């Protein structure tokens, strides 16, 4: 997943964002949520709303500076986005570079993406400028079981330029 | 403009596991809230269990995914933990 | 022209950031840096966290020969608080 949609024009992206807002205004949407569209040749079509946070929220936090999960919790406490949580008006919402998220899993791509299981012997996580990690279950000694998803760690990168 | 009664928080419980539970606990802590994890027996080594201020086993005797879908047991923990 | 930095007035100023250096300096022993083997090293992450590691990993033996830095931690956010 990437953010923003760097391959589409900023006018067109903005039109998509307004359509999502219009829908949410109409129903009085509260808390975090996402509006999903399919896009084809400068037209766009609504497909679903996910009325919760999503796995890929991380990249939006990085290009806006906004902490979405904190925001969810503060909204649920009855707070005002602008007044108490501190978000600016729409036109002032930052747009800082771009960001990309990959999920690193035990899915084996040479075995039909079947998720591997067993013990983790070694786990060394990188860092530096432009790197964000949100770990799942991965640490030296951890036994990956077959009962849940195969996610080890989510990696995001961010920078001024997409490249 | 109507805020539900009981919107003030001191302690929050994540009805989930793994990265998203850890992500929520981090936000909670940064907001000065205490946190509570739930875990199935088979998930007992999950990092999220040890990142919360408190944690409780749920779904005893069930299959592990059913444990995380055990509505009444999750509510039981939220109420018992305050 | 090539590196792509803007003009001076256009250099961004986004939020604030803080850096701490985590070391083996023992504050109850006059900040004398400790030595020995690291049994456990679990590094946090999340939004607004940057880590630039020195020598710290499970198994690594901290020697008395060099500085005591294990990891540099930076946080960043829109608001300083």
């Amino acid at each position: 997943e990437i953010a923003p949609a760097v391959g589409l024009s900023p006018d067109f992206r903005n039109e998509i964002c307004e359509a999502a807002v219009k829908l949410c205004k109409n129903v009085g949407y509260v808390n975090a949520g996402t509006v999903e569209f399919l896009v084809k040749d400068d037209k766009f079509y609504f497909i679903e709303v996910n009325p919760r946070v999503q796995v890929e929220h991380t990249i939006t936090e990085l290009i806006t500076g906004v902490d979405i999960v904190q925001a969810q919790i503060l909204i649920a406490q009855g707070k005002d986005l602008h007044r108490e949580i501190g978000l600016p008006a729409q036109s002032e919402i930052p747009l800082l570079g771009s960001a990309i998220q990959c999920r690193i899993t035990t899915e084996d791509p040479q075995n039909g993406f079947l998720p591997d299981t067993g013990k983790i012997d070694t786990y060394r996580s990188p860092g530096g400028f432009g790197i964000r990690l949100d770990v799942g279950n991965a640490y030296a000694g951890y036994e990956v079981t077959p009962y849940f998803d195969s996610l080890l760690v989510k990696v995001c990168t961010f920078a001024n330029e997409f490249s | 403009g109507l805020v539900p009664r009981g919107s003030h928080m001191k302690k929050l419980l994540v009805a989930n596991r793994g990265e998203i539970a850890v992500r929520v606990f981090r936000a909670c802590n940064e907001l000065g809230l205490s946190t509570v994890a739930v875990y199935a027996r088979e998930d007992e080594y999950s990092v999220h269990r040890f990142k919360a201020d408190e944690s409780y086993l749920i779904g005893q005797g069930k299959k592990p995914i059913d444990a995380y879908l055990d509505i009444d047991d999750i509510i039981r923990v939220a109420l018992e933990s305050g």
